[PDB]
């Protein structure tokens, strides 16, 4: 219930480590694609967990 | 009636009036998949509800 938010700004948001981690097994993106993610750019990403 | 199939993944956008027939399994990486599985290896055709 008391589930974190951290706005991730000035820092790169590298995903080739998911890409290339081998522990992540379900990967879906249902709104774009990592082919073009890298020549795609979001205005900020929040961490919730 | 779940004998309506349809194509999920692709190599890259089919040309108009191309008919696709491949029933390769798909690997979302660059590794090869050998065998029926692997990494990230799914089934491109799935069913409709």
């Amino acid at each position: 219930y008391a589930w974190n938010r951290k706005r991730i700004s000035n820092c790169v948001a590298d995903y080739s480590v998911l890409y290339n981690s081998a522990s992540f097994s379900t990967f879906k993106c249902y709104g774009v694609s990592p082919t073009k993610l890298n020549d795609l750019c979001f205005t900020n990403v929040y961490a919730d967990s | 009636n779940y004998n309506y199939l349809y194509r999920l993944f692709r190599k890259s956008n089919l040309k108009p009036f191309e008919r696709d027939i491949s029933t390769e399994i798909y690997q979302a990486g660059s590794t090869p998949c050998n065998g029926v599985e692997g990494f990230n290896c799914y089934f491109p055709l799935q069913s409709y509800g």
